[PDB]
DNA sequence: TCGAGAATCCCGGTGCCGAGGCCGCTCAATTGGTCGTAGACAGCTCTAGCACCGCTTAAACGCACGTACGCGCTGTCCCCCGCGTTTTAACCGCCAAGGGGATTACTCCCTAGTCTCCAGGCACGTGTCAGATATATACATCCGA
DNA sequence: TCGGATGTATATATCTGACACGTGCCTGGAGACTAGGGAGTAATCCCCTTGGCGGTTAAAACGCGGGGGACAGCGCGTACGTGCGTTTAAGCGGTGCTAGAGCTGTCTACGACCAATTGAGCGGCCTCGGCACCGGGATTCTCGA
């Protein structure tokens, strides 16, 4: 069979880190790949926009970040700006 | 022994709130869904798959009309379901209008 | 070499930097793609995964069930109001409808 | 072939059961009929376009996912 | 003293309004206004006034989108007068609330 | 300060006549401005989202325009 | 060399083949672009175009008006079952409503 | 001031052609250019989303049909279709 | 308030199939150097956004009256609900056939890329003629009467 | 059912400013190639889709009695529409200043590209325990006294 690359691997790590007894089925995982790559192409459509109206060729942390900004509700758009921020502080200094 | 006209009712709207399953029968859906293809394009095939998630779709949609019905019907003060309550829903949903 | 480090481990993340990026870089997206744009992502969408998976993980436990199945997940979607707000126009298969009976129909 | 008759109305209460409706009138479901037929076509149509682009004559669940998000009614589970 | 019944005035105003194109919101206003709530993301803000115009011919189209909504609420309900009930159904209706 | 009581009760009739609207209630004036605050402050909130990404200190029509059709109201007439 | 001939002469068309070429190429919509797709585009979009001026100029007609303004614009898109479709959640600037009164309304 | 190009001489000259007696306005002719631009944008977007989903690198006048199938209505998509290949097919004979 | 009786729920055994863990292995991500151009930065310039200022005057505001409408109450009656019996076909467990989805190899034609060049399109400048703006007239409609 | 009176449509001047045309230039599209890889075209494999059959029984269809809700009058009070007089800022036209949007020139550092290497993730294979299912009794809601 071909190879056919989804997202199960890293929600079954995020599952273990939040609720380390609790499982998931195969429907459940389905719909979460499914979010995941919702949310991904949002984004990642959003920064692609924001890009071309101001003339870019690069998709930048600053597009991404303006991106979570606009697509994301109220204080969701806040803990995930607080989290990317602090992700890519740590890759840089590392 | 006999409910009165209102129990078994609130009692199904429990029921049927608390599930997840399908509630239109599988066989009656896939043949309508391949009648309805038939009008697009001929000897088509179908995965199961799909119809299975045409039918998701289609319940869910139905179910939140449903939703939007009873708003609309309440609106009238009635708690009866009518054929206008569904086209007010659609047309102000933007489906019909 | 030196031993290869995967940038996830880098950032501290458990979503793949590396893949993210190649699929930002072929996504017919913009025609550069920065060193700190797959991070963001990766941070962005391992914070959405671990609210959804929190709140579904509690829907679970409260039905005396260790394992989410779909309707622990619209559950936990639709009891949100920002979760709610993010997929609104979004259909979760097996998942149903929250219980809510209105006032006037009640005896 | 006459498949719409397919959906009963027992199944038609249980869909208004789902959504809270106690009382449902006699003629609700020839209009709840009628509104199923034209999403159906309007999706069907959609995914068999997809179906045919990709030289296909089966309608696989991704083609309906497509469909489903072009109509934007975004389905998760399926693909 | 001549007088108008109640509702031939209004209709007046309809057609009048409905035959027109022009901005029936004061322009002053609504950019102090647009003003003030922008005040609450960033300060010592300055706008084009194609913005400010965008910005109303938005907002007016959407308002009068949604009275007419409103009065299909208002008529459902075997009434011509339009109530904040019927504001409020047609913006849960439509996915606004 | 006070500027939402500039959208006084004869716009908002006005608003209602080219809506087809005979007769309103006197509670109608109050919802309507709350309705047109709210609309004004997402868009808002986009449009200047938009300004501060491009590093700039003046509101555009084309921020105003992307706003808009974030939300899904394509306005046309205005750039974009 | 030969005298140069545009590729909306050799397709017999208004609208520029070469210019929505060059905006498909630099539009980030794929990797590559085929030579008939700004042909096919360019032609979609100039008989778009050309029905809603065409319906547009028939509005003009009936007000007795010899230029075109966003009224005419929006009657032609509102009173046109398909480009209603079309552009169902488009506001055109200046373009006023459809005159519609209900029924119940109406004195009687 | 810079070069700023729009579909401004492209729609005169259809108008032209369609109603040879009338004009047009400057905000009608900005309407004009915003609906090409509009409509152009979601044809393409509609065609790099097909060709994404097929796994083909590459945009043709297939992808542009089909997207004209899917986005516009009934007998919009026929007549567009009609004269897309129409149009096609005289660039390629000659 | 109070008992039949019915429906949902809550404990105990069964067993079973799907989730979770393990193992090759393969390809996609990592590491280490160039290259060249995208963008960061500094400076100029010169729109256009902002802040008074006075005058009309159009629109907003406040009030008074009354009338049409919103809302509550009452009665009919018929339509929808609940329940019992009969009938139908959905569903489940197998079985068989083959159409078509999916993968692999080869090669050719079609698209990207480069240089030359010149003509299409854009910015500018200008005049005139649709159209906005009075103004008087002519009707179309409304409301007692 | 006819007379007033009110609001809106129509026809004729009359300026005016915006649209349509003309000109110069410049930069982006066309002409003429070359190179390489994307996809079109065969072939093959085997999966999963379609068609068929039988038995169970779950659900649907039909019918019947009855109660309660939809709906049509009827009345009453109030609150919103219409109209008039007073007030107030909106709109307009000019004026001055300068903030910042926009463009240009340098230059550098960051992302694309490429080649080699290896380990992370994916497909395939078990295995047992969480849950679906079965049965019985406790609990609770309903409804006729």
């Amino acid at each position: 069979k071909t190879r056919k690359e989804s997202y199960a691997i890293y929600v079954y790590k995020v599952l273990k880190q939040v609720h380390p007894d609790t499982g998931i089925s195969s429907k459940a995982m389905s719909i979460m790949n499914s979010f995941v790559n919702d949310v991904f192409e949002r984004i990642a459509g959003e920064a692609s926009r924001l890009a071309h109206y101001n003339k870019r060729s690069t998709i930048t942390s600053r597009e991404i970040q303006t991106a979570v900004r606009l697509l994301l509700p109220g204080e969701l758009a806040k803990h995930a700006v607080s989290e990317g921020t602090k992700a890519v502080t740590k890759y840089t200094s590392a | 022994h006999r409910y009165r006209p209102g129990t078994v009712a609130l009692r199904e709207i429990r029921r049927y709130q608390k599930s997840t399953e399908l509630l239109i029968r599988k066989l009656p859906f896939q043949r309508l869904v391949r009648e309805i293809a038939q009008d697009f394009k001929t000897d088509l095939r179908f995965q199961s798959s799909a119809v299975m998630a045409l039918q998701e779709a289609s319940e869910a949609y139905l179910v939140a009309l449903f939703e939007d019905t009873n708003l609309c019907a309440i609106h009238a003060k009635r708690v009866t379901i009518m054929p206008k309550d569904i086209q007010l829903a659609r047309r102000i949903r933007g489906e019909r209008a | 070499r030196a031993k290869a480090k995967t940038r996830s481990s880098r950032a501290g993340l458990q979503f793949p930097v590396g893949r993210v990026h190649r699929l930002l870089r072929k996504g017919n997206y913009a025609e550069r793609v920065g060193a700190g744009a797959p991070v963001y992502l990766a941070a962005v969408l391992e914070y959405l995964t671990a609210e959804i998976l929190e709140l579904a993980g509690n829907a679970a436990r409260d039905n005396k069930k260790t394992r989410i199945i779909p309707r622990h997940l619209q559950l936990a979607v639709r009891n949100d109001e920002e979760l709610n707000k993010l997929l609104g126009r979004v259909t979760i298969a097996q998942g149903g409808v929250l219980p809510n009976i209105q006032s006037v129909l009640l005896p | 072939r006459d498949n719409i008759q397919g959906i009963t109305k027992p199944a038609i209460r249980r869909l208004a059961r789902r959504g809270g409706v106690k009382r449902i009138s006699g003629l609700i479901y020839e209009e709840t009929r009628g509104v199923l037929k034209v999403f159906l076509e309007n999706v069907i149509r959609d995914a068999v376009t997809y179906t045919e682009h990709a030289k296909r004559k089966t309608v696989t669940a991704m083609d309906v996912v497509y469909a489903l998000k072009r109509q934007g009614r975004t389905l998760y589970g399926f693909g």
